[PDB]
Order: structure tokens, then sequence, then C-alpha cells
């Protein structure tokens, strides 16, 4: 019973160019743990980025939080790039504030 | 210890009723606790097992238990003592794992001697040939036989035995040596 | 169906290496190896969830065991030594519930295999002055010179084991007790009637196993090979 | 309102490669306050909410025991299982335990779970009454009868109706100002015009905890339609919680749908028209 | 506070 990551992208806090903030990706309901994700700056690429603790949901899928510290800016471009074994090549999900 | 038994050794009399001890420390609200018997043959044998959650009752045989959760307290009392409950007991507390147990408490049974009658025998012989050996029989329970002072003597300690067909039992303790000097007089003597 | 374990009874001379046997029929996941020394304090040895699992609890030599091909819960102590000695106590759970005990392995480790003696056995026979105050006749039976402690006395009255009027002493007791190799010497009592003893038809015996050498290991020296066996003393009635 | 305490264990095989990967976190509803991690450093249960510090070293001695044992437990349960299903002894597989209580508003109790899975399917799960079991498998008809004789449904129920609520009571307590604390939704409304036929409006709450929420849309009288998208409640890494609920109006008129908002930090629901 | 008593292996 494999089960393929639901991926987003999104801020802590409403996103003002110049402030600090924190660039969430959540994936979830994915099987088995096993997963990679990256946060992308510009299409490449940030360290020391930081995730939660493997949890799961009651259908026993798995949900993971990835997150680090930026400051946003009305000009980079941010995503989530993410590999598992139910996909055939990395998923870029684009961060879209709203605009 | 996580288990405590600080009575290393108990005694009672037939037919009576005996409480031997037991606390334990945990930081814990769920495990299950136990007492186990065992007797000359090193037989470990469960007596009885109470669970954490568990009330009063059960309890169950001639044995029951006084379990008390806050107080930390799994004592097990035996009555109308028989002396097949001559044995080692000890206290055991249990989580997933594991199961550790106490130091133990052993346990004598002193017979009801109904018509004490202290004697000394020396025994013919085993058949020409020693070491002829003397013995202490038909004392009451109480008494004590201290063992030898002398290192070529050899004393026993005293001994339960039970004519099952005559109803009748008698305490016993045996003595033997080479020293010349040997009777069976001085034997017991102390 | 049950708990096994053996061998019952073992003997072998330090730095050797030696196996207990602990096998389990009852489907049990978690097993334990409990040690119990003359003081009589039960530690936790080993412990065991189910198969690859094995962790310790301490005491030198034997702590680890194996637990694959079923259970089946072997101890194994590399290079025995003097301070092994004890009792070795295997036990099944149910679940995280009680304990199921196999009978246990005495294990006596010498300094010298040479160290082993069997049993010698005496019968003595009641006194005149017992029968004719008392109108019972005790026997007494003495087993002496034998190391080590690892005996099974048991008494047969006209080619039957006997139980009711026997007491045997608790534990035995060391002839010399200044030495490490001390052969030990147990005594027994077996209280019969007057008529009973009096009676000529009527025989009695004290038996004594000894467990002590095998097949395996190994005998130079004389004084008769100190292997497994049975030593008895016997008395018939007199009048 | 309503409360509860949950341990989420994962233990997942490394063939050849080490001994299982085991990780265990503890919540007390949508918020995390232990957790162990058999690579991390420390070989500890960490704590992971201030409030649960508070506890002494024997807490942590003790919990670093038990979750050890559940590991192990687990660690056997891996090569149970892979003889149960003929599998290879190459080759991941998953092992997932969870448990907890809940209590109502009086802080009783209510009901408790203790389920069991194997690589992501469900396995053997003790059932609301909780002296029963539930076993879909063949292999976990094994299980069934064994835990059947041995009482473990008759000690989970215990540890369920005593030791879990009693301490998710403690919990509650000392954690009392963040835990019984509500963050209400911060709501707002946002409107992105696909076609020049059609819009889609996505209603927002932001900054909330507890995670319940409730979002309906509507156009007076109106519900889910297969149309109504609904994503899955996400973590805002503060504590709180995001969710959104969208609607695609091929009308060029985005009236009158409302969007509804409800949680226990909202005295009052909210209604929610969209703007200029 | 996990459980103390009620874990079994399968």
């Amino acid at each position: 019973i494999q089960r393929t990551p639901k991926i987003q992208v999104y801020s802590r806090h409403p996103a003002e160019n110049g402030k600090s903030n924190f660039l969430n990706c959540y994936v979830s309901g994915f099987h088995p743990s096993e997963i990679e994700v990256d946060l992308l700056k510009n299409g490449e690429r940030i360290e020391k980025v930081e995730h939660s603790d493997l949890s799961f949901s009651e259908d026993w899928s798995f949900y993971l939080l990835y997150y680090t510290e930026f400051t946003p800016t009305e000009k980079d471009e941010y995503a989530c790039r993410v590999n598992h074994v139910t996909l055939s090549q990395p998923k870029i999900v684009k961060w879209d504030r709203d605009m | 210890q996580t288990v405590t038994q600080s009575q290393p050794e108990m005694s009672v009399q037939e037919a009576e009723t005996v409480t031997l001890s037991c606390t334990y420390d945990t930081s814990e609200n769920d495990y299950i606790l136990f007492w186990y018997k065992q007797p000359p043959s090193r037989q470990m044998i469960l007596v009885i097992r109470q669970e954490a959650y568990k009330q009063q009752n059960a309890t169950e045989n001639r044995f029951s238990v006084n379990f008390q959760k806050a107080a930390k307290s799994f004592s097990l009392k035996i009555s109308d003592s028989q002396l097949g409950d001559a044995a080692m007991y000890f206290c055991a507390y249990g989580e997933d794992d594991k199961i550790i147990f106490g130091k133990g408490t052993r346990l004598h049974i002193l017979p009801n001697i109904q018509n004490p009658d202290p004697a000394v025998y020396q025994l013919r012989d085993s058949k020409s040939s020693d070491k002829s050996v003397c013995l202490f029989t038909d004392f009451d329970s109480q008494t004590n036989v201290s063992q030898s002072k002398d290192s070529d003597v050899y004393i026993t300690d005293k001994c339960v035995l039970d004519m099952r067909s005559m109803d009748f039992k008698s305490n016993s303790a045996v003595a033997w040596s080479n020293k010349s000097d040997f009777a069976c007089a001085n034997a017991f003597n102390n | 169906a049950d708990i096994y374990q053996t061998p019952r009874y073992l003997v072998i001379g330090t730095g050797k290496k030696i196996t207990l046997e602990c096998s389990q029929t009852m489907g049990h996941d978690k097993m334990y190896w409990y040690q119990q020394d003359p003081g009589m304090e039960l530690h936790l040895i080993h412990y065991s969830y189910g198969v690859n699992s094995t962790e310790k609890g301490d005491l030198s030599s034997e702590s680890t065991v194996s637990r694959i091909r079923t259970e089946h819960f072997p101890l194994t102590l590399e290079s025995a030594r003097p301070s092994h000695t004890s009792q070795y106590l295997c036990a099944s759970r149910r679940g995280s519930a009680e304990l199921y005990f196999g009978p246990g392995t005495r294990l006596t480790v010498t300094e010298d295999l040479k160290n082993v003696f069997p049993p010698e056995v005496a019968v003595f026979e009641p006194s005149e002055a017992e029968i004719s105050h008392t109108q019972k006749a005790t026997l007494v039976c003495l087993a002496t010179g034998f190391y080590p402690d690892h005996v099974e006395l048991s008494w047969w009255v006209n080619g039957k084991e006997v139980h009711s009027g026997v007491c045997t002493d608790p534990q035995p007791l060391k002839e010399q007790p200044a030495l490490n190799d001390s052969r030990y010497a147990l005594s027994s009592r077996l209280r019969v009637s007057a008529t009973f003893w009096q009676d000529p038809r009527n025989h009695f015996r004290c038996q004594v196993q000894f467990y002590g050498l095998s097949e395996n290991d190994e005998w130079t020296q004389d004084r008769a090979k100190p292997v497994t066996q049975i030593v008895s003393a016997e008395a018939w009635g007199r009048a | 309102g309503s409360h509860s305490m949950r341990y989420f264990f994962t233990s997942v095989s490394r063939p050849g490669r080490g001994e299982p990967r085991f990780i265990a976190v503890g919540y007390v509803d949508d918020t995390q306050f232990v957790r162990f991690d058999s690579d991390a450093a420390s070989q500890r249960m960490e704590p992971r909410a201030p409030w649960i510090e508070q506890e002494g070293p024997e807490y942590w001695d003790g919990e670093t025991r038990k979750v050890k044992a559940h590991s192990q437990t687990h660690r056997v349960d891996l090569g149970t299982l892979r003889g149960y299903y003929n599998q290879s002894e190459a080759g991941s597989h998953t092992v997932q335990r969870m448990y907890g209580c809940d209590v109502g508003s009086d802080w009783r109790f209510l009901r408790g779970y203790h389920q069991y899975a194997y690589d992501g399917k469900d396995y053997i799960a003790l059932k609301e009454d909780l002296r029963s079991w539930t076993a879909a498998d063949m292999a976990a008809q094994t299980t069934k009868h064994k835990w059947e004789a041995a009482h473990v449904a008759e000690q989970l129920r215990a540890y369920l109706e005593g030791t879990c609520v009693e301490w998710l009571r403690r919990y509650l307590e000392n954690g009392k100002e963040t835990l019984q604390r509500t963050d209400a939704p911060k709501t707002h409304m946002t409107h992105h015009a696909v076609s020049d036929h059609e819009a889609t409006l996505r209603c927002w709450a932001l900054s909330f905890y507890p995670a319940e929420i409730t979002l309906t849309w509507q156009r007076d009288g109106e519900d889910q339609t297969q149309d109504t998208e609904l994503v899955e409640t996400r973590p805002a890494g503060d504590g709180t919680f995001q969710k959104w609920a969208a609607v695609v109006v091929p009308s060029g008129q985005e009236q009158r749908y409302t969007c509804h908002v409800q949680h226990e930090g909202l005295p009052k629901p909210l209604t929610l028209r969209w703007e200029a | 506070k996990l459980v103390a008593l009620g874990i079994n292996a399968v």
C-alpha cells in the first residue's frame, strides 16, 4: 500500500518584503517513510533546512514539515522539490504567495 | 533494591498463620506483582499473581495477598500452615520488561510436638565400620541445635519427619565423628 | 507443552566452555535467564523479547545466549570459573505476565577434575534403647566424601521408594570446610515402627544418585572413573 | 473542550545497513511534547514542549526505558512478520503503532485506541469496547489469539482508562497556559481569476489552535459539490495551524458565495463575503 | 506517560 505525497509550500506569516519569516513545505499522506525534500532558492538550493519528527495520520499515512528561516523579497523565487518512491521524477512545487 | 523483602527468615508453628512482607519501588502505575515459591527441589512455582489494576478478591486459595498500591505493599498471607509450605518465598515486580525478584524469605514450619520426649540414641553401627552415628530426637520444635564447635565432629541441622499413616511427626539431628573419645552423651551437649 | 532445562547437573573445571540448554514449547516470546547463588538471590542475567532479541543483566561468563531457530534460549559460558558455581534458572513468560521456570541447572566449576568423588553410603541401624523406650525405630543414612554436592538421596523399603517417615538434611556439610575442593557429607533418617523394623521380611535401602563425570572428558589417573552412578547401602529387619 | 493524548511509533527495517530505525512521538491534542529517534545522540526520550520539562529524572529514565522496550518489541515484530508474509531478508518494511486516550470537557475518559499496522495497511486493532480485537489478516489472526491468551486487551484497557487519562489531566494542568488556550483563526478571502468566465476563491484561516476547524463554503444553501476544494490542515511552524477552502465560480459574479468558519477560538461562527 | 504493561510482540 504505497501512497504518494501531497505537497504544500507556504510561509508561516503572510509575506512582506524584507521582513524576516519562515518558509514551510508540508508533505503529507505518503508511504513509505523514506522521502527527499528540498527548499529551493531560485531553483538551487538551501542548506541548514530542519524538519519535524516523523509522525502519521489515522490512515497510517505519513506527514513531515520542512522549514527554514528566510527573508522574502519581491524578486526571489522559492519552491519545494520533493522526491519519493511513488514519484517517477522530482516534483517541483513553486511558492506563490498570492501574490 | 526495587523489591524489598526485609526478613530473610521466618518460622511458624504448624496450623498457624504467617504474613510474609513485600514492598517495592516504582515510578510506574501499570505493572504486575507476583509471589513465587521455591522448595528444596529448587523448582520455581507461581503462588499468586496480582495485576496493578485489579481490586480485592483473588485471593482464591489458602494463600491471600494484601495489595496496597499507594502503600506499594504486597503482603502474602499463609494460613493453616502445613509443613509443605516450608520453602523459599520470593516477591516480584514486572513490566513489559522486566520481572525482577526481591532477595527472598526462607520459611521454616515448626511441627506441633504433642508429646515431647527428648533423647540421644547411638545407632548400632552401619556394618562393622563407622563413623558410628549419634541421633538426637523427639525434642520440641523450639529447640536449638548448635553446629559443631570442633572440626572433627559433624552435626546436622534439625529435621522434621512425617509418619503420614500414624499421624505422628518428629524432630531430629545427627552427629558423627572419629575422635576415639567420641560418645553420644557428649555429642549434642552444646 | 512445557519448559525444559538440560542438563540438570554439570561439573567442569575452570577455563572450559559450557552451554546450558533451555527449551520451551508453550509459544512464549519473552524468555529469561536468572542466576542463583547459594545465598539464594535471583539475579536477572539475560532476557529476550523474541527471536533476534538479547540483552544482559550482568555476571561474568555466559550473558548473551542466542535466540534464532525457535526458543530455544541457550546460555553459554565461555571459559568457566568457580564464580559461575550456582543454579541457572531459565523461565518463559505468558505475555507480559507470569513466568514459567524450568527445573534449573546446578553447575559446579572445580579447580581440578580429579577433585570429583562419588559418595560412600552407609546405613545405621535403630538403637535397642530407642525401640524399647519409644516403640519406634529410626534408621540413619550417611553419604560421605563426595564432590560436587550434586546428589539425590531416596529411601527404599521392600523395593518401593518411601516418603512418609523420611527426613534428609536440607543441605550437606563440607567435610573439610577450609578447601575449595571440599568433599561433602549428607545424612538422612527413615523412621519406622518397632514392629516393622523387627520384622525380618522387611528390607531397607538408602539410595544416592550421584551426578559427576560423563563420556565427554576424560579420565587418566586411577581410583575408578567418578561417572554418574548410584550408590546404596542396605539393612534387613532384626529381632 | 475535549482533549487527547496520543503516541505514534514507527519502525523501519534497514536490511544489512544496521538496526531498524525507530521513531516515537507523543502529543497532547495537536502539540508534541516528547520524541525519540533511534538515530539521534542522546538515545533518550526527549522533551518537546516546555511544560513536560518540569518532570523529574525518574520520568525521563522511565519513559526512556519503556520506549526502548517498544522499539525492541517492534524489532522482533519485523522479524516475525517478514516470516509470516514470506518476504525477503533484504528490502525494508514498516511497523506502526499508535495509542492514546480521549477525555471530554469534564476531563473524564471518553474513548481509547491501540492500533497497529504493517507496511502501511491495517493489521491488528483494539476495538472500541477495549475487550476485543479486529484482525483482517490471517497473520493477524495468529497475533489475535496470542494476545488473547496473553490478556493484552485487559492491560491496554487499564492503561487507557487509568494511566493514560490521569497523566493527560496532569499535562493539561502543567501546560495550562498554552494547552488550554485557544488561538482564534485570522480569516480572509482572495480571488484568483482562472478564465475570463471563471474565478477561483480561496477562504483562509490562519494562526489557529487547535487544528480542529471546519470551513464550509455556500451560495446561500449549498455545501460541498465535487467542486469544493478543502486541503489538509497544515502546521504554521509556530504551533498554530493553517487551512484553506476553495471554490471555482464560472460566474462573472462571485456573489453571493459565503465562506463559513468554525472554531473553539471564535465565540460566534464567521461569515465572509467577497470584496472589491 | 507511555505504556509500562501491555505491549506484546505479535
